[PDB]
């Protein structure tokens, strides 16, 4: 149970941290390049 | 710390608001005599409307043996209040059953519970004869409907003992403790629900919200504010599609799933619409309809 | 310009007449708590190498 | 057929004479093969 | 006369009528000839 | 209802601007008595940020 | 300002005054243009026949 | 002050038409009262404001 | 108000109907004007005590 | 007495039509050659177009 | 000198004088006849079929 | 004799979150023909979906090979997009 | 009776009319039937809110 | 003059709000019928004539 617990809160924080990165790494520069990128992508 | 992120109180949106997001949802406001929503802000369909779709769909290809136990369930106190008029329903709803399913489980507990509430306890014992001659072997609810019956028409404590002791013995009924307190635990739950005119069950309760749309639009039914109450109709399709390609995961309930819901950590912002209220949207107009002629009359309550 | 109290005018909006970011909302409040040392109110987006 | 007949014994029901009636012989032998040599639910 | 200090200036009478009413509840139980201390 | 839009609503009928003869030396006025003020309700985010 | 008497919770000690329940509608109440919706149309025998 | 009119007939209020006849009794514009149910946030007045009819004065 | 009630000509943006509306008649003249029938001023007061009577004959009449 | 005078020779057209037809409304939109934007028309228009 | 031929102005003139609709509205609780059922009991069934 | 049909929904189904639903579910059809110019309202699979008329006209042949030679919708359904 | 029972019911109902679940019945059995869709309550947790390709 | 005709379209205004209508609607319609009032007198009709108004 402690390990299931755990493991959840360790889930939560993941996507905690990728919901704050996904503002951190939104710095114009690499904002921009991640658009550009995703641009040529699908070009 | 002492700074709180979310705030559920104060409340956040004004009234206006509660009418912008249900024209929103999709949602339209129907007449008192086809449905409204109670006190518990859930929407309640009156039996008249009831076997009125019943009736008007009752040859569609979306029909189900559900959906004609959903119609008896709620012709079930209409039945209760008037069981002279309302059982020549119940059997109608019976013989297109009879017609298009055929023998089931489902009707054949429907039209039992049907009869228990009309105090019809010899109508009762065909039912559950006519099941095991057709060799439906009764079932939990069945027996459940059996020990109902006895305890509205009157009959013993031990003649209700009978049918318990039978679900018992066949299987259908799973007991954990002694057979005297399992019986107690059931008589309690029953002699709680009551019946529509008893005034001591929970069904002589007839009070009513009696409002064609619910008073918080933002009603939460789970934790988090996602969870709402009342959603959108492309998100309920997507809950109904789920609910038959995923019902395996709904069997088991383990800690990592209840400790992984626990919404600590899911983002909880302002969006556009948080400060721009609901995105406004017509509502469904009504031009077509008939102009009343009783309108000076006043509507009765739905049983 | 300054019309009036800051519980209706913020801060930011007095150089609402002129045209750029000023007529946008800024990312950063300083203003609550304690205040800074060189007595700074708001922050806008970093754009590139500068920042308001 | 069978709803028709039960609405045709409800009506000469609702009304000694009830037993000795003509008309309630016919439809008490079809049900009674219907019942017991067909197999009819009779629930309904 | 600051803001706080006239609020408080004109709610003081305000929130001791309002206490005065709160109590009006509780007379008048021993009104009726039944003298009853409030339950907690 | 919004704290600024209930305070204007009150405020009109407080001053006696909703009076025809409402004249700016004669303060007449009618008595607001605002109830629930407790469940009033400000938009997202103006409880922090006003 | 004194002829404003707020109250927090829904009590009040102003009963025997018989406060009206004043009714105002706010400013904001607006019907952006919606789509027509689309309707089946009711002839008639004197146009079927002219 | 003397005023000495010249009418040419009664005139309907809701609508444009000009009547025909004149009936001292009959409203020539029936008014009903607001309450629908529909709204839930509907501010209720007193009852006996919502519903007071009228009398008829040309009587 | 409403855009597509102000654009047309023959509603005007004035929307007012009250319980005297109808006690409100209207005739036309031969020079263009509209000559108006009201109840008096003490009719109106009448019908406001009424009113006020048939509301707090109720709860009872306070001071 | 009184004058009821719009032109010169007190003359008007029937302002009041046959008991139960139709009757004839202004224009409440500005005179545009363009049909957007739709515009009500403002007192000062109103006074230019009674006279 | 100031005066009044209709009389002047009151509290309690226009007080009690409450906002009216220009036609009868349905009411929300009102008797259904056979063909407002049948209407309404339709568009129900035809937004169900849909959505099923 | 010229009937100028066109596929009507009831009011409960012209609400715009059903409009939304046949959208997305025509942009996920796989079916072949162009949904952009052929059924852009789902009228051959939904069922409520009903085709009425809304403009009636007659075209009288000319005189040469076998009194009006056009005909254009009027009144209701005039200038619109879903009479097809 | 048994034949028209047969011939309708279809492999998916037949499997889940004996299954219970924890919370009470299967949910697709409490959902089957829907008299609009205003009365289901979508007691869906956000962790299932989700759906897999 | 300012002040003075603010005043009295203020009143004005509350007059026509006690009836249900507003300053904006009220003096358009009023140059829409062609009635030629001036504030000062809709006020003094607003103040001793309420029938009038």
């Amino acid at each position: 149970e402690e390990e299931q617990v755990e493991k959840a809160r360790l889930d939560n924080e993941l996507m905690r941290w990728r919901r704050l990165q996904r503002a951190q790494g939104s710095d114009y520069d690499h904002w921009m390049e991640a658009e550009t990128r995703r641009i040529q992508e699908m070009a | 710390q002492f700074v709180p992120l979310h705030l559920a109180f104060p409340r956040r949106h004004p009234n206006s608001w509660q009418e912008r997001q249900f024209h929103l949802l999709g949602y339209v406001k129907w007449p008192k005599e086809i449905g409204f929503y109670n006190a518990g802000d859930n929407f309640e369909l009156t039996p008249q409307a009831a076997y009125r779709i019943y009736k008007q769909n009752c040859d569609e290809t979306f029909w189900t043996r559900l959906h004609n136990e959903k119609t008896i369930i709620h012709l079930l106190p209409l039945v209760e209040q008037d069981p002279g008029t309302n059982m020549v329903l119940v059997d109608d709803i019976f013989r297109h059953h009879l017609k298009r399913f055929g023998a089931d489980h489902y009707i054949y507990n429907a039209v039992m519970q049907a009869a228990a509430f009309a105090k019809d306890f010899p109508r009762c014992e065909q039912l559950l004869a006519e099941m095991r001659g057709l060799g439906l072997e009764p079932n939990a609810q069945s027996y459940v409907n059996m020990m109902l019956g006895a305890r509205l028409t009157g009959k013993p404590r031990d003649q209700a003992e009978a049918f318990f002791r039978e679900g018992i013995k066949t299987g259908a009924i799973s007991a954990v403790m002694r057979l005297d307190t399992e019986f107690q635990m059931w008589m309690n739950q029953l002699e709680r629900l009551g019946s529509f005119k008893a005034k001591v069950g929970y069904l002589s309760v007839n009070e009513e919200g009696a409002s064609p749309m619910p008073r918080d639009m933002w009603a939460l039914w789970g934790w988090h504010r996602t969870e709402a109450k009342f959603i959108s109709r492309k998100q309920m399709i997507s809950e109904q599609v789920q609910n038959r390609v995923r019902s395996g995961k709904e069997l088991v309930g383990t800690v990592y799933q209840k400790a992984r819901r626990q919404p600590w950590a899911k983002y909880n912002g302002m969006f556009p619409y948080d400060y721009n209220g609901p995105a406004r949207r017509p509502a469904a107009s009504f031009v077509d309809a008939p102009t009343p002629t009783h309108n000076a009359e006043v509507c009765g309550t739905a049983y | 310009v300054q019309t009036g109290s800051p519980t209706h005018q913020r801060e930011y909006e007095r150089f609402h007449h002129l045209p750029g970011d000023v007529r946008t909302r800024p990312q950063f409040d300083f203003t609550f708590g304690e205040t800074r040392a060189d007595r700074v109110m708001f922050a806008w987006r970093k754009r590139g190498d500068l920042q308001l | 057929c069978v709803a028709a007949l039960d609405a045709s014994l409800q009506q000469t029901t609702e009304n000694t004479q009830e037993v000795d009636c003509l008309s309630t012989w016919p439809l008490f032998t079809t049900i009674q093969f219907l019942v017991e040599e067909g197999g009819l639910p009779l629930g309904p | 006369d600051s803001f706080k200090e006239h609020y408080h200036r004109v709610h003081l009478p305000r929130r001791l009528a309002l206490q005065r009413y709160a109590r009006q509840q509780s007379l008048r139980n021993a009104a009726k000839g039944n003298v009853k201390a409030e339950e907690v | 209802e919004q704290l600024p839009r209930v305070a204007a609503v009150a405020a009109q009928y407080i001053t006696g601007q909703h009076r025809p003869d409402f004249t700016p030396g004669m303060i007449t006025g009618d008595h607001v008595v605002i109830v629930n003020i407790k469940d009033v309700v400000m938009v997202g985010d103006q409880w922090i940020r006003v | 300002l004194e002829k404003a008497w707020l109250y927090e919770d829904s009590i009040h000690p102003h009963a025997d005054k018989n406060p009206r329940p004043l009714c105002w509608t706010d400013p904001e109440v607006k019907g952006w243009k919606y789509r027509d919706p689309q309707f089946i149309r009711r002839w008639k025998p004197n146009e079927f026949m002219h | 002050i003397f005023y000495s009119p010249n009418v040419v007939g009664e005139l309907d209020k809701y609508k444009g038409e000009l009547l025909e006849t004149f009936t001292p009794g009959q409203h020539t514009n029936p008014v009903y009262p607001v309450d629908d149910g529909y709204d839930v946030f509907r501010k209720k007045d007193k009852e006996a404001m919502e519903n007071a009819t009228t009398f008829l004065d040309l009587l | 108000s409403l855009h597509a009630n102000s654009l047309a000509d023959d509603t005007p943006l004035v929307t007012t109907t009250r319980t005297l509306s109808p006690n409100f008649r209207a005739f036309a003249l031969q020079d263009g004007g509209v000559f108006f029938t009201h109840p008096s001023h003490e009719q109106v007061m009448r019908v406001g005590q009424n009113i006020l009577a048939e509301e707090t004959k109720a709860t009872g009449m306070t001071s | 007495y009184s004058e009821a005078r719009s032109n010169y020779d007190g003359t008007s057209l029937p302002a009041w039509p046959a008991p139960g037809k139709k009757p004839t409304y202004p224009a409440a939109l500005s005179e545009l050659r363009l049909p957007q934007p739709r515009m009500r028309k403002t007192r000062t228009e109103w006074m230019y177009y009674h006279g | 000198q100031r005066r009044s031929v209709q009389g002047t102005w009151n509290p309690w003139l226009w007080n009690y004088e409450t906002e009216r609709r220009r036609t009868e509205a349905p009411q929300w609780r009102r008797k259904l006849s056979e063909k407002e059922w049948d209407y309404y009991v339709g568009q129900y069934s035809a937004q169900m079929k849909q959505e099923e | 004799d010229i009937a100028f049909i066109a596929p009507v929904e009831p009011p409960a189904a012209d609400t715009p979150s059903f409009s939304e639903l046949r959208q997305r579910r025509l942009q996920l059809s796989l079916e072949g023909y162009d949904i952009s110019r052929f059924f852009p309202d789902g009228e051959l699979e939904s069922p409520t979906v009903t085709f009425a008329v809304q403009s009636h006209s007659y075209l009288d042949p000319f005189p040469d090979c076998e009194r009006r030679y056009t005909a254009t919708p009027e009144g209701v359904g005039r200038g619109n997009e879903n009479v097809r | 009776q048994r034949q028209i029972a047969e011939y309708t019911t279809d492999p998916p109902e037949r499997i889940m009319a004996g299954v219970t679940g924890e919370k009470g019945p299967l949910r697709a059995r409490v959902s089957g039937a829907r008299l609009g869709l205003q009365r289901t309550p979508a007691r869906i947790p956000w962790t299932m809110q989700g759906l897999h390709r | 003059a300012h002040w003075e005709r603010a005043i009295v379209r203020k009143n004005v205004d509350s007059a026509a709000r006690e009836h249900g209508t507003g300053w904006q609607h009220l003096r358009n319609e009023l140059g829409r019928q062609n009635v030629m009032l001036l504030p000062r007198s809709q006020q003094l009709l607003a103040q001793y004539e309420p029938l009038a108004f």
